[PDB]
């Protein structure tokens, strides 16, 4: 079978270089070639302990398009009989004996992880745990990386914004280190830097990286401008309106912009990015959101079927 | 001369730092086991000036099971005994996991809440000892797991 | 058609052993051999008007299994518009026009039964009605203990926990009674007896039936254990202390149990089985809940199809 | 004989049963001392089969002190040493109160994550003893409290 | 000084009968002769952490008919949560730096008891504890009794309703037990009997105690029939509807009681006294409310003024 | 008139030097010789916009010790919602006719300073305007530190915790730069370390400060060790865990404290201060509440009569 099938999916620090190139090769191929039957007759269970409905949604389509059936729930602090008492042990232990698959998102760090302890043959996916993994996330950001790119090595990559508190930044630099000659500018106020256990890792691989005090020192040599969400109610009301100044994203400061060169974000954007940008041609994270789909499907293929019929 | 005799056969654990003997026998289980089981605390030492000290009879510890000592006698020293006689002695290796026994400091890592057991990924460091979550993925210096 | 084609299912009161015996030849064929397709075409109406996660994914799966559409809700305190002001009579009568079976869950005793009153030729599945009646539990686990035991009749079943409170307890008691030679072991705080009815019942019939204070006194003679959670928010802290001891099980408890011994528990169990009794032979909740899913799939099926192709 | 050699000074607590010795030493602190300790788990006993034995130099246990082990070990006896002669024996008896050790069954009960001591008064009734939370006033079965 | 001064009022089963002959003395005399600026000059606080108005009114009015200023607040909004991870004693380390006494209700039992150890020299009333103590509601039954009979020795008392859960008519069984040669009788559903260990206390007294199934069997010979809530929430609402008949009260009930006979009720009354009792001279549940005044003036007055009253 | 009366107090930036040692000197007399009746006939409005009962219940104990009535609220309930549409221009401009002088503390910065423009000829008293001023709380810290130190002057002050965000510590900070040869010592992560501004405040003045990681480093030349609390809120949870240890006391890292030494905490101090540290003769947290008394009183005092106290 191929390597994903039946695997576990919880974290981009298990999955290697090859791991990725093949979900992205997969993704490539569904989105060229729908197979809206593959996993007809197959049951997800859609978990989410924590809602995030943009990601449950983007998901739940991605089981639908490959004809597959989906039961699950969304948890504000409440839903039903068990939880608040009964252990995420139990809880997966029993959907566990009803689906083909659980996809699940949860408040705590490791909640994926534990998951797959209790759910037998069944694959977890991890759609987020706390402040820890979000690799579909990482996948489909790799995938409009290397769709919009034409490769994942050898970029110079932007990350903007939030650098201590976003855990999706932190899984792009750890998936873009697996590859080689890739060049990093980070873009942030002291208060929200790039954490220095992300910037260990850089140095042991020999990886460059510089910071920056804004995007304008080194627009021109972007391909890929990565921006985030500052958590502002982590931060002080004067604080974020001193900070918001060099994190903001206008049509204007694309001025020198390569041609080739893509403005992702994983949503929501509400302040990092004026809506003037999003006619140009470098405005991206729409199609970033709907490349979700195919890194999705991509996965569950993998994952539920043991050959790649294509 | 011997406070605590010799043993004919079993394990000697020797060259335990002061306040670890206690926490070595909780932490292990060691006393969970109907051997006879003598125990020295607050001994002389050459080498250390005192030490804490642990017989088993008729029990034996794997490589591994000792170097799950290494992070609290890093010096220790476990004999192996047989018919009176030292027939190995051995020192703990900072092991590549360790499980059961330590705590993850991250409040909000679900191992906590739930009947699993804790797992760190061990690694060396220039001063302390980094430790990684199984499950919060989360790594600690050894001085804040251990601290709890 | 079969006994049960367009039958409404609302209480173990209404089923004879004929019934129940159907259902459990089913929920055995259709595990055996599924039938992906056999309610292809159908849309069946999920409401939770009381949630109940477990129950509900439970319940939706097993109409994936067999090939149906689902819509539905689960609700809190509120959902839209006509609830609190319309009458449930009402809520029936349109959903009855949409749907071509009704699954429902609802706060107040009789909740099914009136439903049948308004949702015409619309079959209406109870998934609970208050504390009165819970029959697809019952099944499920009563095709758990034929399918262990080899047998309903003539075995010994030990109940434990709060029988006063348990429609489960009460409802498998009832429906067990429907058959030979069982013999009963109450094991309970006086506190939560189960009650005289149930007594009553058993004693009419000529059925065996003792109280133990201890689940030891009857260990060796035990076919089914079945474990009920203590609402122990009806109970005083202080007294909720000090009966637990008696109901509590751990894996030593089970030294002298018969080879063929299964426990069971509808679940959650938080207190009442401790995680050491989960890697005997003998822990089959987890199993319990998975065989739900044929349970309900056996319902559907019957209910909504004239024959039995298998 | 001896496995576990004569002291000096200090004292020995002979015939604890078996699984209670370690359980003594983690309840009442024993080995947060700079005092040479001794310990015998699983020992050969003419009166008991099996027990447990445990030796604290230069450290003395007044008579409450000696019936706090009474719950657990009311078999003990207590031995004084001075210059290597036994000087005084004593079992323990019920104490009236129980303080630290303990914790109250009742999970509504203020005592749980404050500040302060568990305590229970201690009351005898027949076979079992009753204990009574200082705090909430609610009385559970020993069997109950030590439980947990 | 006098037995009280700057004593804590915390358990029933801390004070002896002197001390209640004492508060009920004092309660006299404030109510014949008002003493307004006995208290001038003292601040208390009033920590209800778990609501209570009717009783926070009592107490509060308490203190300002003895002249003294208040402080304080009502939670039961912040039940579990806003609620702080501060502990009770460090707020009581801090409270008793600003006055002169605490009067304080709580959610747990032991409460008060552990703020006694965090006060200092600052007397602490308990103004209920959980399921444990409520002494001040039974020293204003014991005042309303002693005054409508004459005496607290040698009655027939009849509690009736939840004998089982009910904090007041434990205390107030206690207290009466201090006495010498009186009568229970306990009129409740099996499933709410007066705990095992009242009746314990009692027979080691010597006290004549006896059960019965209803108010009617002793109606002749009460000379205080003390009623309590039963909660529905304990029970299930069809066997709240199956007891209730025993444990209401209805004016027509009272056609052979003695002319001394009063009818007592902590309060909320709503199901089980019918409001036709409310005109009959036996109806004295509201005078015994207004007697919490004087009960509680006479132990505001005892703890913190050195001298008796005269 | 005294220097203060009729006058706002809003800011410490607007209290000189002469006006914090007045309040100081007329908080030692309250405190040595009360005067209950001084503010007899005032009404003072507590107006708690954003709940706090810790220093609600200081300011009513303050006014009630000199004799004033006290009407108020306290919301933090309405918190957005419910929560009119009314300025609190209106709000203020209603109150102001109603009282003598205004308590206030709400979520935004600048509402007293606001509320000051619409109350006309009544004071208004600022118990707290989000992130920006607290100056009743540096009145007592400042009050707190002369009484135990003899002084204001020539001190060694370490500032420890989440110096970043802690208006109290900023405050503290700004009020002892009035004062002369003061010695400042700031241990903080270096996510929270002191602003830049207050640093820049420091070196204009010429007053010297270091920063250090530890309290070991300085434990043996400091006079008053200020912890504060680290709200865990703005924290990742694993964060908090790793720096935690350095904002920690305990009592033996007090070993070799000078014997004049104190520990202050404008509480909670539940992470922060170990239970262990309360026995000692350095802690000096629950006295330091209780200084809030005569501080608040001082103010109240010189802000409503004329005349000084003697
Ligand atoms: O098996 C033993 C070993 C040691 N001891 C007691 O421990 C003390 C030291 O006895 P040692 O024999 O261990 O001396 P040492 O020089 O070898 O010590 P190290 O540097 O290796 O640490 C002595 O007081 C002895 O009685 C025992 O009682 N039993
Ligand atoms: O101080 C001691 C006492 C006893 N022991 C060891 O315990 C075992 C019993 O030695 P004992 O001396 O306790 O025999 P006993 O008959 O007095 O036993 P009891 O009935 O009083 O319980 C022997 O194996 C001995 O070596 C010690 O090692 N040290
Ligand atoms: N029959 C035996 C033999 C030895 N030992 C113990 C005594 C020592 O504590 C330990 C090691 O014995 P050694 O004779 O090797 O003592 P050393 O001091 O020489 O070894 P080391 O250098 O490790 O301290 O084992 C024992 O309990 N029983
Ligand atoms: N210098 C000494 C003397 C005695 N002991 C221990 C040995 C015994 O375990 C316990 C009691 O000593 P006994 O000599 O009294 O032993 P007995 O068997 O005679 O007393 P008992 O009947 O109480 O067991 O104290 C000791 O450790 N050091
Ligand atoms: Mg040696
Ligand atoms: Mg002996
Ligand atoms: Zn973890
Ligand atoms: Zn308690």
């Amino acid at each position: 079978a191929n390597p994903l099938y039946q695997k576990h999916i919880i974290s981009i620090n298990d999955l290697s270089r090859d791991d990725l190139n093949l979900v992205l090769a997969t993704a490539a191929k569904l989105k060229a070639n729908p197979q809206p039957e593959l996993l007809k007759h197959k049951v997800i269970a859609s978990c989410f302990f924590e809602a995030s409905t943009r990601t449950r949604l983007s998901f739940e389509t991605s089981m639908h398009r490959l004809g597959a059936s989906v039961v699950g729930f969304s948890d504000s602090a409440n839903t039903s009989l068990g939880k608040k008492g009964e252990t995420l042990a139990d809880t997966i232990s029993v959907i566990s004996t009803y689906v083909d698959a659980i996809v699940m998102r949860h408040p705590q760090e490791g909640a994926a992880r534990l998951a797959t302890e209790f759910s037998g043959n069944v694959p977890v996916l991890n759609a987020g745990d706390g402040s820890n993994q979000h690799p579909t996330q990482t996948l489909l950001d790799l995938f409009t990386i290397q769709e919009t790119q034409g490769r994942l090595d050898n970029l110079h990559v932007a990350m903007v914004g939030d650098l201590k508190y976003g855990r999706t930044v932190h899984s792009l630099t750890q998936a873009l280190a697996k590859f080689d000659g890739n060049r990093f500018y980070f873009i942030a106020p002291d208060a929200l830097a790039m954490p220095q256990y992300i910037l260990d890792m850089l140095d042991e691989k020999g990886i460059a990286w510089s910071l920056h005090s804004s995007i304008e020192e080194v627009m021109a040599e972007v391909d890929i401008l990565y921006m985030t969400r500052v958590q502002k109610e982590r931060l002080d009301p004067s604080e974020y309106a001193n900070v918001k100044a060099q994190f903001v994203l206008r049509a204007s400061d694309l001025h020198n912009a390569k041609a080739n060169m893509k403005v992702l974000h994983p949503l929501p954007r509400v302040d990092e990015i004026a809506t003037d940008v999003d006619k140009t041609p470098h405005a991206w994270y729409f199609q970033q959101a709907g490349n979700g789909i195919f890194a999705r499907q991509a996965l569950l293929a993998l994952v539920l079927n043991r050959d790649l019929v294509l | 001369k011997l406070q605590v005799e010799a043993i004919k056969r079993g394990t000697v654990i020797d060259h335990i730092p002061a306040q670890i003997g206690f926490k070595l026998l909780s932490l292990f289980k060691l006393t969970e086991t109907d051997q006879r089981i003598t125990i020295g605390l607050n001994l002389p030492s050459g080498e250390m000036g005192r030490k804490d000290l642990i017989k088993i009879e008729n029990t034996f510890l794997s490589e591994d099971q000792v170097d799950q000592l290494a992070l609290y006698a890093p010096q220790a020293t476990v004999n192996r005994i047989d018919n009176y006689e030292v027939v190995g002695k051995s020192r703990p290796s900072l092991p590549e996991r360790i499980d059961n026994v330590l705590v993850c400091p991250n409040s909000n890592c679900i191992s906590h809440a739930e009947p699993v057991s804790s797992s760190f990924a061990v690694r060396k460091r220039a001063n302390d000892i980094a430790l990684k979550c199984k499950y919060c993925e989360k790594e600690f210096s050894h001085n804040v797991v251990l601290a709890n």
